[PDB]
RNA sequence: GCUAUGUGAGAUUAAGUUAU
RNA sequence: CCCCAUAACUUAAUCUCACAUAGC
């Protein structure tokens, strides 16, 4: 009917179209974010009353303008119009409208919210926190509306990738200015509840994309000035889009408008609290929980993760220059230094040093080394910097002159490659090819690799399923015994490998060992429990070989640093190598039957099993600067009688330190590592582990959550949903029961081999199917959001029979032989691997095959398992390995017999050509 | 054939390597650029282009004694 | 047939003593031996301490140490303010016309008077022939070093 | 009746062990020796090793852009710069006689490499630029007959 | 009992080497 | 210049345990 659009249009002038068909209702698919007796999650529902009309200019062209009158009971209706007739003069409420219009009989009354958009707020955090490249429309529209892009941006390939086509960093922070209004409105909203007396709970579904507010149904008046809005949902499910729109970009100008040029702030400044504090008050007013600017006056680890959320939030609007170690002229023996005292991190905030001597007269060994670690001298008395190759901070060149290191390419071994192309090898249509070489790089390569970094963002956490994520994984990180240790007690393999930068210049690791006695160890790693010491990281290039041009590099972590990790972590992370039959698989051979072990722990009872993987692309760069917080976190909780609070986090504060906030010295100059973990601290495997474990109870969390609980049939899942949604969003203190609840279901539904980096998940196939367990698309969901990457599905892979193993766990294919009478699992690598390791060797030394018998046994015993692949060149590659290994043998015994005239008393050089010696490795009796 | 271009491509590049072209940078890069080329080739045809191109640099500069080498 | 302390203690348990004797002599050699290289390293750490602080220009860190209000400053702007040399890495001609100038340019305030170009090569580049026409004739890592004019 | 053939079994094992250690430790040294003699010979001729099995291998190949420029550069015709394969560039190759440069160049093809390479500017030893006029079988005093032809690829 | 010798099982300890 | 961690092989010693033999 044509009056009803006349009604719904009164003393506002609007021209509207009806967006539907005549009086009746429109039914649109959108995000809510609900909890009731009956359903609680964030899912997409069918929303069936609501007519909406869109509102059309002046020269015809419809604008993001919809007029939703909403149609529902009588009692609702008049109780929002008392509610929004007491909201009326708040500036951030929809114009709502209220009228009774007669359809067949029956006077609906009716709410009309005017000049609305299309979408909420729950449809843009939906669309960024659910990512599907297929199903990308709402998040395309919303691109395109709000002028963002200009529809042929979505013409690109790679469009949304965060590596390919890193320009979606923007395109998405234009969405700033317009969530940061959000925020400005909903503090707005929540100032007027509480000076109306109104008691209500902020959902994001009940915002537009303007920050208007509007749906006061579950509303109730109280006293004014006594409001109680509940803001848990609304900011938590809001908190990882901050960032990725950046919208706290605007706090950086004069008079925080984005047109006026940028704040300079004074560039000795380094404290930010009350900028911290006044940014909280003014985006988080209504945020109940305590905020510590400064997280050493943390509670228990749970204000360290909550409040470094925020900081690292914050940390955004300041100047970079003043994140780093804070020096101060002390004087030794009259002669003053410039050494750290204390250290200001985007997320722990300014922390000072408890220890410090102003006025010394002599320095130990310790002090000496602590000293010698700094970054203070270095930078201090050093050139300065402007490498314009990088965008990671450049502080200082230590050397007058900039180091261009290059690769060397590998050595050719042209007897074993001849001796392949004699037994029948590299043939034209050979499934076995040359595909590992070990590629060479010019002098732009070490910083070319570390300028991969620029991939690492400040990411803010949902800190409500952050703060349960960390218990399920510290749940998944019980049965172990950890804690601090003393010197003596601490192994150390290889002693002298680097002892890092500048021990470098005066020896290895071993000499830093002997030197310091045991209670000067004690010594050390007491003090670094009471100061926070910043230590420069060397980066190296890797000499292997490798089936890709990527170049890798290693980061040689300094001694001082090491040696109290060590200290600090090898009561863990050897019970976590010595477990068999956890989650993680560290440690656990794959000789004598591991592989067959670990395979039938992680089959388990899961009621119909599929196979799953990944791969975490761009990792070691892209990690985001809070998870390796939460994984130092979750390592340092077997800590609880050992180390009191105050050490605890001052051994995180070391760590971020010297680890994540670390000075990357590339070349011979000193840069700024953005974040992201070290691939050469203490713990680079088990906290690639535990960021494994996360990120996937994570994607079990936001999959079981984003499911239509009225469609779910089984009552135990749904009530499970329910009570996870109350734990996550409307309880503050950890509920145990129900932490080792859904951590019993996880291990039921979700088995997964957690190994560093890499993981193989046996899993429900039916509840996948529902929705009910993590799948391949909700994982990538969740990197999409909080690993700054999209995960490539052909980096993926899935099994639907268990018969043939995991598709590639630890670049090592499996395959169900027979072995005697029973079937076992064996691991059998990629044939061009071996014949790439036997051919291109890193020295010339190892050319010479007579010298080394010896890794030809080695290659052989991993090259095993082939000859049982149905692939007769799969097969074959065993057989040459053995017949070169004679051959190497024979024509050594031919060099003594013309060298010399004594032979060799040998015969047990015989059971290395033999296929017995290599079978007995695979077969589990040791 | 791929198996006895790829590795003829890694002995070149490791005799350049030997014989100081590091020094200059630009030939260390475009010889070190064609050699990767070379590792990741699909086509013959297309990769003996860039062992061409690989070759010529050694060949340019008469560093190496050239003659001796070829006596068989 | 009663001669076994002749043999078995005269001859092996006189020897069984002189075994960990030895050890213990050559556990003191490999102590002393520890001992002089932490010596050694002591003084090598020492005499880079103390080196590396004559070349702090101890006249304008003092200035802003001393400005400072608690006594401690961020370490990433000790350079930015204090050191007298600044190097720059170009890696393409549009930064160098960018981020650099003739014979002097202006990064972090200051006004940084050129004094040598240089390429990756490191043998040295002249000012006259960084242009765009010889732009490719180059290596392009340059390296430029300024210095603080004032 | 034992103690005769009897007690020859523990201090026969004796003497005969005490050969067995003097043995091993003998083969020891002499493997380590031979070890070390292979390495460091090794790594003494590698330059000319390297370059004996690059110039095996690159007749394996029996290429013939490769056969070509080996063959020319043996007595002859070497590049200047690196042989670009694009259609554009430049390339430069001396002609250091009358003959590579009739096995060569014939009238503005230049052969070379397994292509046709059209001629732009046949600059001489110093640097005057040679028209194609006296680099004919008539006497060519063509200065240094280093006639380097500036070449570009058809 | 007493040394003497070999034996195999480890375990321990470094060194070399591969794989992840 | 050349990282942390795990597994495996190979060599070489050691502390023995245990077994066996011989002499006393
Ligand atoms: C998505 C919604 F469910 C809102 O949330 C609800 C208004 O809020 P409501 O009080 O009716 O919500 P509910 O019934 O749960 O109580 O209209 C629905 N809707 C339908 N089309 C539109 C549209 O174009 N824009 C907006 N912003 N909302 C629209
Ligand atoms: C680089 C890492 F820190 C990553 O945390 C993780 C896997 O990272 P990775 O390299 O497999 O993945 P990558 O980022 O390349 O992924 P793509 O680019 O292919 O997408 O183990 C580490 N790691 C890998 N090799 C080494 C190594 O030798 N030494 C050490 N100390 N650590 C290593
Ligand atoms: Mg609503
Ligand atoms: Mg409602
Ligand atoms: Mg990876
Ligand atoms: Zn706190
Ligand atoms: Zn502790």
């Amino acid at each position: 009917a044509q009056s009803f659009l006349n009604r719904v249009c009164g003393v506002s002038a609007a021209r509207l179209t009806p967006c539907g068909t005549g009086t009746s209702t429109d039914v649109v698919y959108r995000a809510f974010d609900i909890y009731n007796d009956k359903v609680a999650g964030f899912a997409k529902f069918l929303k069936t009353n609501c007519c909406r009309f869109q509102e059309k200019d002046e020269d015809d062209n419809l604008i993001d303008s919809y007029f939703v009158v909403k149609r529902h009971t009588f009692s609702n209706y008049q109780h929002e119009e008392t509610i929004y007739n007491l909201l009326k003069d708040c500036p951030a409420v929809a114009k709502h409208d209220f009228f009774k219009f007669r359809i067949d009989g029956d006077m609906v009354p009716h709410i009309s919210r005017q000049r609305l958009t299309k979408y909420t707020m729950a449809d843009l955090v939906y669309a960024l926190r659910h990512f599907d490249e297929g199903n990308c429309d709402t998040l395309k529209e919303i691109l395109v509306t709000y002028n963002c892009c200009d529809d042929d941006y979505f013409n690109k390939k790679d469009w949304y990738d965060f590596v390919e086509n890193p320009d979606i960093l923007r395109v998405y922070a234009n969405l700033g200015e317009r969530v940061r209004q959000a925020l400005l409105k909903t503090v707005q909203f929540c100032d007027a509840m509480r000076n109306a007396g109104i008691v209500g709970v902020l959902t994001l579904d009940n915002q537009d994309l303007n920050g208007n507010w509007y749906d006061f149904g579950d509303f109730i008046q109280t006293t004014p000035g006594s409001g109680v809005p509940v803001v848990d949902s609304y900011y938590s499910l809001l908190m990882p889009i901050l960032t990725l729109t950046r919208a706290l970009t605007a706090e950086s100008h004069v008079d925080t408008d984005l047109t006026k040029p940028y704040i300079k702030w004074d560039l000795l400044k380094y404290d930010f609290t009350e900028e911290r504090l006044k940014l909280f008050d003014r985006y988080f007013k209504y945020w109940d929980q305590t905020y510590h600017p400064n997280c050493v006056n943390c509670l228990d680890d749970r204000c360290i993760l909550h409040c470094a959320n925020f900081n690292v939030l914050f940390s955004t609007v300041f100047p970079p220059t003043s994140f780093g170690p804070l020096v101060r002229k002390i004087f030794v023996d009259g002669v003053p230094f410039v050494v750290s005292t204390g250290y200001h991190f985007r997320e722990l905030g300014v922390v000072h040093n408890q220890d410090v001597n102003l006025h010394s007269s002599r320095l130990s060994f310790k002090e000496l080394l602590v000293y010698a670690a700094d970054p203070a001298m270095h930078a201090a008395s050093g050139n300065l910097l402007l490498d314009k190759r990088t965008t990671c901070f450049s502080v200082a060149a230590l050397t007058n002159n900039v180091a261009f290191q290059t690769v060397k390419p590998g050595n050719f071994n042209k007897d074993f490659y001849d001796f392949a192309v004699s037994k029948g090898f590299f043939k034209e249509g050979s499934s076995v090819e040359l595909k590992h070489f070990f590629f060479a790089q010019d002098g732009n390569a070490a910083i070319s690799d570390y300028d991969y970094y620029r991939y690492n963002l400040p990411t803010m956490c949902d800190i409500r399923q952050l703060l349960f994520v960390v218990e399920v994984v510290d749940k998944y990180f019980d049965c172990y015994d950890g804690g601090c240790i003393n010197a003596n007690q601490v192994i150390v393999n290889n002693l002298d490998k680097s002892a890092g930068f500048p021990f470098n210049k005066w020896g290895k690791a071993r000499l830093y060992y002997d030197s310091m006695s045991y209670e000067d160890q004690d010594a050390l790693f007491a003090y670094t429990k009471r100061n926070v010491i910043p230590t420069i990281t060397q980066m190296n290039l890797k000499y292997a070989i490798s089936a890709k041009n990527r170049a890798r590099t290693v980061a040689g972590v300094s001694i001082c640093s090491t040696m109290t990790n060590r200290q600090f972590h090898q009561k863990l992370l050897k019970s976590i190598a010595a477990t068999r039959g956890a989650t993680v698989v560290i440690g656990t051979s794959k000789f004598y039957g591991g592989w067959h072990n670990m395979l039938k722990t992680v089959y388990s009872d899961v009621e119909n099993p599929h196979l799953m993987g990944w791969d975490y692309p761009k990792c070691d760069r892209a990690m985001p600067n809070m998870l390796r917080i939460m994984a130092s976190l979750v390592l340092a909780r077997k800590h609880t009688t050992c180390c009191s609070l105050s050490h605890r986090f001052y051994r995180l504060a070391n760590e971020c330190a010297q680890v994540l906030s670390e000075m990357v010295m590339c070349g011979g100059s000193l840069y700024v590592k953005p974040g992201g973990t070290s691939s050469g601290d203490a713990t680079t495997a088990y906290a690639n582990s535990v960021f494994n474990i996360c990120q996937a109870v994570t994607a079990n969390v936001n999959a079981l959550l984003s499911t239509d609980g009225n469609k779910i049939a089984d009552k135990y899942v749904r009530n499970l949903q329910h009570r996870l949604y109350e734990c996550l969003y409307r309880n503050r203190d950890v509920d145990t029961d129900f932490v080792n609840e859904f951590y019993a279901y996880l291990r039921k539904h979700f088995s997964m081999m957690i190994l560093s980096d890499d993981a193989v998940v046996c899993f429900n196939s039916t509840y996948a199917s529902q929705g009910l367990v993590a799948s391949i698309k909700n994982f990538k969901s969740v990197l999409y959001y909080q690993n700054n990457v999209f995960m490539s599905e052909a980096k993926c892979w899935t099994e639907t029979d268990l018969t043939k193993g995991p598709h590639e766990f630890c670049s090592q294919h499996t395959m169900l032989v027979k072995q005697g009478d029973d079937y076992v699992y064996l691991p059998y690598p990629d044939p061009s691997r071996i014949l790439g390791a036997g051919c291109f060797v890193d020295d010339i030394v190892k050319t010479d095959g007579t010298l080394m018998i010896e890794r030809f046994v080695s290659l052989a015993i991993d090259a095993y398992p082939l000859t049982k692949h149905p692939n007769q060149e799969y097969a074959d590659v065993f057989h040459l390995y053995l017949q070169y290994i004679r051959k190497l043998h024979d024509e050594l015994t031919g060099h003594m017999l013309d060298m010399y005239s004594v032979m060799l008393t040998n015969d047990n050089t015989s059971r290395y050509w033999e296929p017995e010696f290599y079978e007995a490795m695979y077969t589990p009796h040791t | 054939k791929m198996s006895d271009v790829k590795c003829t491509s890694v002995v070149l590049l490791s005799v350049l390597q030997q014989l100081r072209v590091e020094s200059s940078s630009k030939l260390w890069a475009q010889c070190v650029q064609l050699h990767n080329d070379i590792l990741l080739a699909k086509d013959t045809t297309e990769a003996f282009e860039k062992m061409v191109s690989l070759l010529s640099v050694l060949l340019s500069m008469q560093g190496a004694v050239d003659i001796n080498k070829l006596c068989e | 047939n009663v001669a076994k302390s002749e043999f078995d203690r005269d001859a092996a348990m006189q020897r069984k003593l002189e075994k960990m004797a030895d050890q213990a002599m050559t556990q003191m050699y490999k102590q002393a031996r520890s001992e002089d290289k932490r010596a050694k390293v002591t003084s090598a750490m020492q005499t880079m301490l103390f080196t590396m602080l004559r070349k702090l220009d101890n006249d304008a860190l003092n200035n802003i140490i001393n400005n400072a209000r608690d006594g401690c400053v961020p370490l990433n702007i000790i350079p930015l303010t204090t050191a007298a040399k600044l190097m720059v890495v170009i890696p393409d001609y549009n930064t160098y016309k960018n981020t650099c100038d003739g014979t002097t340019f202006t990064y972090a305030s200051a006004l940084w008077e050129i004094q040598q170009v240089v390429d990756a090569d490191s043998k040295i580049v002249q000012l006259s022939e960084i242009s765009m026409d010889n732009s490719p004739n180059l290596a392009w890592p340059l390296i430029v070093t300024a210095l603080r004019a004032n």
